[PDB]
RNA sequence: UUAGGCGGCCACAGCGGUGGGGUUGCCUCCCGUACCCAUCCCGAACACGGAAGAUAAGCCCACCAGCGUUCCAGGGAGUACUGGAGUGCGCGAGCCUCUGGGAAAUCCGGUUCGCCGCCACC
RNA sequence: AGUGCAAGAGCAAAAGAUGACUUGACAGUGUUCUUCCCAACGAGGAACGCUGACGCGAAAGCGUGGUCUAGCGAACCAAUU
RNA sequence: CCUGUCAAACUCCAAACUUACAGACGCUGUUUGACGCGGGGAUUCCGGUGCGCGGGGU
C-alpha cells in the first residue's frame, strides 16, 4: 500500500476470517475438519478436507435445513446447534467420513458453548472426534432447558411468533429421535 | 437513514493519574462500580523506577452507569470547542473522558470479520457538539 | 570464511524479499509426498523448523521414506550420497 | 546441415571445448564432419566457433569431398558410386549427398566414418587468428565461402 | 604525495564511513560558485569541462583546479559577475597509505578522492554570450591541475 | 453465491473514492442478561437469549486510477554489463572486433480497483 | 518495538507483551546432517524419530531449554549414581 | 518543491554466468565390462607462469 517494500497480509487475514497459525495446527492431524461456525440467527457445521485448489466440503448441515425434519423453533440456540452437528455428522457418516478434528475458527473455547454442542452432535452421529466431556454443556442445557426455565419468568412470551408459550425441550427430543432413526432422508 | 446514524455514548472513562491508591474509594462512590489499578511503563527519575506498580485508577462506564454519572458530571464543567477530539470525543475535569460514536461501532470491536469504521461513518467534532449540546447544557 | 558455522555466508539465501516476509501459507507445510518423487530443496526463511544444512539449498532429491512428520530425501553432494531430513515446508515437487 | 572443419589444434584449448569436438567426431586438425541444424547441435558449434570453420556446403562440393575423402566405418575402401550403391540406401554419391544435406540420414547410418579427413588447404587458408568478417578463416562461412575451403582441402 | 599513487581505479569502492574512522576533511571550499541564487536556465551559454579518462581525483586536486578556475572568473567578471559554476563531483572514495614492512600492510587513512568516469562533466559553468571565452579560459587552467586530458564542451550555446 | 461458510494463489487482491441493495429469506448492525460463559472495572469484548427496528456501518453488487503493485507496447537500448576467441589498438589505466547472451533508472501509452476451487442456497 | 549478549537472519490474532499454570532444562535408545563441501577423521553441536513418564490445552497440538548460527575438552586416576 | 553527488561490510531492481535434477541429441559401455564395489602398491602435501576475476600493497 505505502510502497514496494510494504507487506500486505494474506487475504483471509485482512478479512479477519482465518487464523492461519491455528489452521496449520489443525491440519497437522491429517484428519478432516469439523468446521463449526455461528451466525446471529443460524449455526453451520461442515466436514472439510484439504484440496489442491482449496478446501473440499464432503458433508454439511445448516440450522435452516433443520425444519425439513420437523423443526418449528428458532435456529440460534443450544438445541439448534447440537442437532445441526448431528445432522452434519450423519451426512458425514454416509459419505464415508469416520473421524474429524473440531475447528471453531475465531470463536472462543468457552465451556458449554454452541461450538462444543455442534461437536457433541457430530460425535453422537458416529464421528470419532478428539474431545473433552467436561467442556461440553450438561445434557439439560443442550435440550434447551435453560430457555424454558427462562420463559418460566414469563409475564411476556419469550418468543415473538407462536412456537409455544413455555417452549419445548421435548421438541428437541422428537427431532433427535427422528435423526437417530435409520430411515430419515439425509 | 438517521436512526442508525444518531450518536450515542459508548463509554465514560473516569480516572485519576496519581503517581503512587487511596483514591480508588472516591471513584467507586462517584461512579457506582469498581475501579481498576493503573500500572506504568518506562523508568523515570521522579522516583518512578518501578515498572509494574499502582500509579492511577480508572473506571469505564457504559449505558445507564455512564448517563447517570454524566447527569451530575457535565454540570461541573465548562465544555469548550478546543476541548473536543477529531473523532468526536471530549475530556474534561480527576479526568472524565466521554467516548462518542454511531450505532454500528461493534464492527471494529468484535473478533470475527472486524473492520475499521469508514471516515464517513465516523463521528465529527461538530456532530458531537450538537448531540451533547442537545442534552442539558451549552457549547463554545 | 572467517568462521565455519552452518549459517556462514547465508545472508542472501536465508532472507525473504520484504514482500514474502511474515508467516508462510500452511498449504505447502502439510503437502504429502510419495517415495520416489523428486523434490526441490529450498529453505523457507519464515519457517524455523524442519530445515536442512543451508549448503544443500537448490538440490533436487528423491523422497525415500519419512521420519516422524519430516521426510527423508536422498541427494548426491558432489560425488557422495547423503540423506536429508526435511519437512514439506521446505520442499517443492519437481515439474 | 553444416560442414565442420577443425582449423585450430588441441594445445591450450579449453577441455570442455575439446570434448565438444570429440563428441562431434573430430579428433584432429583438418578433420571434417557433417552436422544437422538442430538446437542441440547449434549450441555445440557455437561453443566450438573459435577453433573451427563451418557452413552449409553446396551439393556439388559435398559430392567432391565425399568422393575424395569419405571412408567406410572400417578399412581403406574408396567410397565411389559403386561403393555407395552396393552398401548404402542410395544409387550414387549424389543421392547420398542430397540425403545428407536434407538431413534425412547420416554417414554412420550408411556405414561410413562420421569423419571426412581433409587435406591441408591448397594455397593456404585465410588465417586462424581472425573470423571471416575480419578476413580470417574462423567461424560461420558463406556457402561459397565453405565451398572454397572444402575444395581447397579436397 | 604524487597522484601516481592514487589516480587509478584498481581498488574496491571504499566509502562506508560506518566502518572507516579518522577520515581527513575535504579541502574543497565550495561546490556552488558565482550567483547561486540564480538558475542555470537563466543563461544562454552552458559550458562543461569533460574528463576523457576514467580516474580518481584527490580532494586536493579538485580544490586547486576549482580555485584556479573560479579565481579567473572572479578576476574577469568581478566578485559578482553574472555567471555560476558548479563542481558536480564529491570525493567519496577514501584513500590509504601503508606508512613493519609488508606485514599488516592495510594502510592508515590519508585522504579522499572523487571517481570520475571518462566522458563525464566535472565542472559545468553557465554564462552570457560575452563571457563565453572567459569560462573557456578558466577551464583551460582547471584541466592543468587534474590528472586526465579534458574536453571543454559548449552544451547550450550557438552564438558560434 | 438477492448479501453465506471453508479455502487456494497471497497487493493484478493494497491505499483512497463514487453509486446501488434487503417484510416473515441470507449476512449484519440491532435488542437484551435467567441461564453456560465473561471483564485484574465495564453483557465493550467474550458467551448466551432473542427479533422492535435499519440498510447508516460492515458485507455483496456496479464503477473511478490519484498513490502503491502486476504485466504488456514503444523509447531509453542491443546501451550498461557479460561467457568464448584475436600477433586488433593503446606508454599505460584501458579499448576495439568477431561470436553467444543481455539489463536497471526513467519517459510515454495500455493493463490492474483480484483470479480460481469446494459446499450450501429462489 | 521487543525478542539476555557480535553480526546477519526469523517473528504481529506471534517467536513480542501481560496474566496464570507448569518443570520437556525429563530417562532410555536411535536416524541423519554437521564438525571434516567435494572426500577419510574424534569430542562437541544440531535436525528429526521412537520407547517410557509427564506439563499445558476443548482439541488438533506444543514442549528433546533460550527464535537461529558462538558459550567447549581424550585416555589414565578419583569422587559420585 | 527545486538542484549536486555515493556504497566491500546498502538494495525497489538485476544480468552474463555457475549450479541440482530430468528428458532429448551427441559420445561412451555391454568379447576393449563402462558406472560401481572390494583389496595390494605407491608417489605427493617447497611449485611456477599466462589469461580472466580478484584482496593487500606507491
Ligand atoms: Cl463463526
Ligand atoms: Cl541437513
Ligand atoms: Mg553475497
Ligand atoms: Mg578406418
Ligand atoms: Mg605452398
Ligand atoms: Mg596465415
Ligand atoms: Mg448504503
Ligand atoms: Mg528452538
Ligand atoms: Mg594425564
Ligand atoms: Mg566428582
Ligand atoms: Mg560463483
Ligand atoms: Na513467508
Ligand atoms: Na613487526
Ligand atoms: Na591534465
Ligand atoms: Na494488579
Ligand atoms: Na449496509
Ligand atoms: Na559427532
Amino acid at each position: 500500500a505505502t510502497g514496494p517494500r510494504y507487506k500486505v497480509p494474506m487475504r483471509r487475514r485482512r478479512e479477519a476470517r482465518t487464523d492461519y497459525h491455528q489452521r496449520l495446527r489443525l491440519l497437522k492431524s491429517g484428519k478432516p475438519r469439523l468446521v463449526a461456525r455461528k451466525s446471529n440467527k443460524h449455526v453451520r457445521a461442515q466436514l472439510v478436507t484439504l484440496g489442491p485448489n482449496g478446501d473440499d466440503t464432503l458433508a454439511s448441515a445448516h440450522s435452516s435445513d433443520l425444519a425439513e425434519y420437523g423443526w418449528e423453533a428458532p435456529t440460534g440456540n443450544m438445541p439448534s446447534a447440537y442437532l445441526t452437528g448431528l445432522l452434519a455428522g450423519l451426512r458425514a457418516q454416509e459419505a464415508g467420513v469416520e473421524e474429524a478434528v473440531l475447528d471453531i475458527g475465531l470463536n472462543s473455547p468457552t465451556p458449554g458453548s454452541k461450538v462444543f454442542a455442534i461437536q457433541e452432535g457430530a460425535i453422537d452421529a458416529g464421528l470419532d472426534i478428539p474431545h473433552n466431556d467436561d467442556v461440553l454443556a450438561d445434557w439439560q442445557r443442550t435440550r434447551g432447558a435453560h430457555i424454558a426455565e427462562y420463559d418460566e419468568q414469563l409475564e411476556e412470551p419469550l418468543y415473538s411468533g407462536d412456537f409455544d408459550a413455555a417452549d419445548l425441550p421435548e421438541h428437541f427430543d422428537e427431532l433427535r429421535e427422528t435423526l437417530l432413526d435409520g430411515d430419515i432422508e439425509l | 437513514f438517521h436512526e442508525m446514524r444518531e450518536p450515542r455514548i459508548e463509554k465514560v472513562v473516569v480516572h485519576m493519574g496519581i503517581g503512587h491508591a487511596n483514591a480508588e474509594d472516591i471513584l467507586g462512590e462517584i461512579t457506582g462500580q469498581m475501579p481498576v489499578r493503573t500500572k506504568a511503563k518506562r523508568t523515570v527519575g521522579e522516583f518512578d523506577i518501578r515498572e509494574g506498580d499502582p500509579i492511577g485508577a480508572k473506571v469505564t462506564l457504559r449505558d445507564e452507569m455512564a448517563e447517570e454519572f454524566l447527569q451530575t458530571a457535565l454540570p461541573l464543567a465548562e465544555l469548550a470547542t478546543s476541548q473536543f477530539d477529531d473523532t468526536g470525543n471530549f475530556s474534561f475535569g480527576l479526568d472524565v473522558t466521554v467516548n462518542l460514536v454511531r450505532p454500528g461501532y461493534r464492527v471494529a470491536k468484535r473478533d470475527k470479520a472486524s473492520r475499521s469504521i469508514p471516515t464517513k461513518h465516523r463521528l465529527n467534532p461538530a456532530d458531537a457538539v450538537a448531540f451533547i449540546e442537545s442534552t442539558y447544557d451549552v457549547e463554545v | 570464511p572467517s568462521s565455519n558455522g552452518p549459517l556462514e555466508g547465508t545472508r542472501g539465501k536465508l532472507k525473504n524479499k520484504p514482500r514474502d516476509r511474515g508467516t508462510s501459507p500452511p498449504q505447502r507445510a502439510v503437502e504429502e509426498f510419495d517415495d520416489g518423487e523428486k523434490v526441490h530443496l529450498k529453505i523457507d526463511p519464515s519457517v524455523p523448523n524442519g530445515r536442512f544444512h543451508p549448503r544443500f539449498d537448490g538440490q533436487t532429491g528423491t523422497v525415500e521414506g519419512k521420519q516422524g512428520d519430516a521426510y527423508k530425501v536422498d541427494i548426491v553432494d558432489g560425488g557422495k550420497e547423503k540423506t536429508i531430513i526435511v519437512t514439506a515446508a521446505h520442499l517443492r515437487r519437481q515439474e | 546441415m553444416h560442414a565442420l572443419v577443425q582449423l585450430r589444434g588441441e594445445v591450450n584449448m579449453h577441455t570442455d571445448i575439446q570434448d565438444t569436438l570429440e563428441m562431434l567426431n573430430i579428433h584432429h586438425v583438418n578433420h571434417c564432419t557433417l552436422v544437422p541444424e538442430t538446437d542441440a547441435y547449434r549450441g555445440m558449434v557455437a561453443k566450438v566457433n573459435d577453433f573451427v570453420a563451418f557452413g552449409e556446403p553446396s551439393q556439388e562440393t559435398l559430392e567432391t569431398v565425399l568422393a575424395t575423402r569419405a571412408e567406410p566405418l572400417e578399412g581403406d575402401a574408396d567410397v565411389d558410386d559403386e561403393w555407395v550403391a552396393e552398401h548404402t540406401d542410395y544409387d550414387d554419391i549424389s543421392g547420398l549427398a542430397f540425403a545428407l544435406l536434407s538431413e534425412e540420414t547420416t554417414l554412420r547410418e550408411q556405414g561410413l566414418s562420421p569423419t571426412l579427413r581433409l587435406h591441408p588447404p591448397r594455397g593456404g587458408h585465410d588465417g586462424v587468428k581472425h573470423p571471416v568478417k575480419e578476413g580470417g578463416q574462423l567461424g560461420k562461412h558463406d556457402t561459397e565461402g565453405i565451398d572454397d575451403l572444402l575444395e581447397a582441402m579436397r | 604525495k604524487p597522484a601516481s599513487m592514487y589516480r587509478d581505479i584498481d581498488k574496491p569502492a571504499y566509502t562506508r564511513r560506518e566502518y572507516i574512522t579518522g577520515i581527513p576533511g575535504s579541502k574543497i571550499a565550495q561546490h556552488k560558485m558565482g550567483r547561486k541564487q540564480k538558475d542555470a536556465d537563466d543563461y544562454p551559454v552552458q559550458i562543461s569541462l569533460i574528463v576523457e579518462e576514467t580516474v580518481q581525483l584527490r580532494h586536493g586536486s579538485l580544490e586547486a583546479s576549482r580555485l584556479s578556475a573560479n579565481r579567473h572568473l572572479i578576476k574577469e567578471l568581478g566578485e559578482e559577475g553574472d555567471y555560476k559554476m558548479t563542481l558536480r563531483k564529491f570525493p567519496h572514495q577514501v584513500l590509504r597509505e601503508n606508512k613493519d614492512g609488508m606485514r599488516a600492510a592495510f594502510g592508515k587513512i590519508v585522504g579522499t578522492a572523487a571517481r570520475v568516469q571518462a566522458g563525464e562533466q566535472l565542472f559545468t559553468a553557465y554564462c552570457n554570450v560575452e563571457d563565453a571565452e572567459h569560462v573557456k579560459e578558466a577551464f583551460r587552467r582547471a584541466y592543468n591541475k587534474i590528472t586526465p586530458s579534458c574536453r571543454i564542451k559548449v552544451e547550450r550555446g550557438e552564438e558560434l
